[PDB]
This record gives structure tokens, C-alpha cells and sequence, in this order.
């Protein structure tokens, strides 16, 4: 049988599926470690690899990318899980090697590809502790071009008075996503700061794993794809909305969870946002 | 509950591994190049070590 991960229902995606909005014809680029396109519960539309030594983007030697992809768009059938936007056009942009790391330039390159290939939404379940003029420029460029850019806020917890949001989550052009649990409490590892935008389920997230498996991961990595997926659903309902309109709807219709320093605007509500 | 090792920056990889394993015996160590972007999944027993061209710790090792 098929299982609906809690995160999926927590953000109210199912209410949309039932109205017939499943993210059809929305192009979402998962900028990560690749995606196991052979997974029975995934349908990869295409992709490109930016890792010099690893040319097949459809080969996930890390597993992270496959997991994230599953949250975005695991297929609606009678097996595995169900993604937030199961009808979305999934593109695998591999910018990370097997070890889960990538040079800043590989990441930038992926963003460039993303823009040039008309992706609607970009998901970046990755981060670094420092910025770059070039990194900033690529994300700014994506948003100027009409792309919805979402990234993990980071897993640095709290550090006194300081913001612990990583890059590219830190940039204002990006929707930086924090992690809450099934009870809407902030996960202890979830980075905090003025730059945190919204929260999504990031604890015990059941998704797809390479070689026809399923498993649960924790991380702001897991929260991100929920928002990426939601954006896709909104665009499936409102194909004519701008990235700005998408972002706004998501930010203005959240469930307040507490102090913005810790929670940004709160938990996303795709049903409310799609209104 | 030692989750960071400030003392190790500048130390060699081999040296670093010994201190860590001493503090957190169950640690799963991974060596990566400094100045890289990484995945944002949180693993409670993992310790990422970012090294320079010299194989010396370039950033404060911390759990996650
Ligand atoms: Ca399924
Ligand atoms: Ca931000």
C-alpha cells in the first residue's frame, strides 16, 4: 500500500490533491546529490550534473537527493509514499558528490542551468557557513528571472543573540526554511535568525531512498522540499502567479507558532496559501 | 555532551580523529574539503571534518 508521510498532510497538500491540484506541468529542480531515477516511486523529467567526476545526475550515490525528491513528488499510486506535488516535473541537478559536498561553483552552475532551462521552482537542501558575491548573484538572478527559490535554513541551532542561518538561506531573495516536528515545535538543530522565513516538517520525514527503499531523515533539508512542493501546488492552481505572488501567499497564510526569531512566519498552509 | 572541538583547528586529521573518538566514541567521522557546500540532513552521531590542502582541520568540528 501507499503511505502519506505526516509532513505531507501537516501542510495540507491533500486538500489540494482532492480538488485536482497535484503540481502538473510545474518544473522543479532539486539541486542536490542527484536522484535515483530508477526508484519505482519517482518519475524524473530530466536533469544535468555539475560534478566533474560524476556525470550521471540520475545516480544518487549519497541518497540525500533521492530522499528530498521523494518529499517533493513521490508518485501517487499504491506503493511507497506520496510527495507534496506528485504530478510535478522533477529535474535532478547534481551539484554534490557522493560525500554530500560540492564546490561553491558547482552549486552556482546548477542555479545557472536551472534558470536557463526554465525551472519554476528550485530547492536547495544544502548550505555553507559563508556567503560569496557569486552565490548571492546567482540566487538574486534566479528570482529576478521569475524562479521560486527555497533552501534549508541550516542545522546550527541557537547561538546567543546571533543568527545561525546558513548560505544561501541567509539571502533575502531566498525562502529559508526551518524544521518543526509533528507537534509543531522547532527542532533543536533548526538554525534561527531574522533571515528565517517559514517552518515545515523536518523531523522523522519518511521518503524515498536509493535502490527501491524508504526511510526517515531529520534536517532542515527535509523541511525545504515541503515548501518547494507547496509552491508547485500553488502554481498548478495559479499558473499565472509570479514568484513574488507565490512567496507572499506562502508567507501571509502561515499558522503562527511563536517568536519569528525562532519560527519566521510559522508553519506553511498550502491549502490556505492556494486560496 | 561535548558537541564541538574548537581545540582541534590546525591539528592534523589523524590527531583530530583520536580526540573526537575519545570524547564521542560513537562518532562517525567524515573528511571533506574546506570551503564546500554540504547537505542539510542532521545526523546525531556524525562529525564532519573540513580540511585544508595540508590535511589540517580548517573549521571547528561539530556534531551533525
Ligand atoms: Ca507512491
Ligand atoms: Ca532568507
Amino acid at each position: 500500500a501507499q503511505s502519506v508521510p505526516y509532513g505531507v498532510s501537516q501542510i495540507k497538500a491533500p486538500a489540494l490533491h482532492s480538488q485536482g491540484y497535484t503540481g502538473s506541468n510545474v518544473k522543479v529542480a532539486v539541486i542536490d546529490s542527484g536522484i535515483d531515477s530508477s526508484h519505482p516511486d519517482l518519475k524524473v523529467a530530466g536533469g544535468a550534473s555539475m560534478v566533474p567526476s560524476e556525470t550521471n545526475p540520475f545516480q544518487d550515490n549519497n541518497s540525500h537527493g533521492t530522499h528530498v525528491a521523494g518529499t517533493v513528488a513521490a508518485l501517487n499510486n499504491s506503493i511507497g509514499v506520496l510527495g507534496v506535488a506528485p504530478s510535478a516535473s522533477l529535474y535532478a541537478v547534481k551539484v554534490l558528490g557522493a560525500d554530500g559536498s560540492g564546490q561553491y561553483s558547482w552549486i552556482i552552475n546548477g542555479i545557472e542551468w536551472a534558470i536557463a532551462n526554465n525551472m519554476d521552482v528550485i530547492n536547495m537542501s544544502l548550505g555553507g557557513p559563508s556567503g560569496s558575491a557569486a552565490l548571492k548573484a546567482a540566487v538574486d538572478k534566479a528570482v529576478a528571472s521569475g524562479v521560486v527559490v527555497v533552501a534549508a535554513a541550516g542545522n546550527e541551532g541557537t547561538s546567543g543573540s546571533s543568527s545561525t542561518v546558513g548560505y544561501p538561506g541567509k539571502y533575502p531573495s531566498v525562502i529559508a526554511v526551518g524544521a518543526v516536528d509533528s507537534s509543531n515545535q522547532r527542532a533543536s538543530f533548526s538554525s534561527v535568525g531574522p533571515e528565517l522565513d517559514v517552518m515545515a516538517p523536518g523531523v522523522s520525514i519518511q521518503s524515498t531512498l536509493p535502490g527501491n527503499k524508504y526511510g526517515a531523515y531529520n534536517g532542515t533539508s527535509m523541511a525545504s522540499p515541503h515548501v518547494a512542493g507547496a509552491a508547485a501546488l500553488i502554481l498548478s492552481k495559479h499558473p499565472n502567479w509570479t514568484n513574488t505572488q507565490v512567496r507572499s501567499s506562502l508567507q501571509n497564510t502561515t499558522t503562527k507558532l511563536g517568536d519569528s526569531f525562532y519560527y519566521g512566519k510559522g508553519l506553511i498552509n498550502v491549502q490556505a496559501a492556494a486560496q | 555532551l561535548k558537541t564541538e572541538w574548537p581545540e582541534l583547528v590546525g591539528k592534523s586529521v589523524e590527531e583530530a580523529k583520536k580526540v573526537i573518538l575519545q570524547d564521542k566514541p560513537e562518532a562517525q567521522i567524515i573528511v571533506l574539503p574546506v570551503g564546500t557546500i554540504v547537505t542539510m540532513e542532521y545526523r546525531i552521531d556524525r562529525v564532519r571534518l573540513f580540511v585544508d590542502k595540508l590535511d589540517n582541520i580548517a573549521e571547528v568540528p561539530r556534531v551533525g
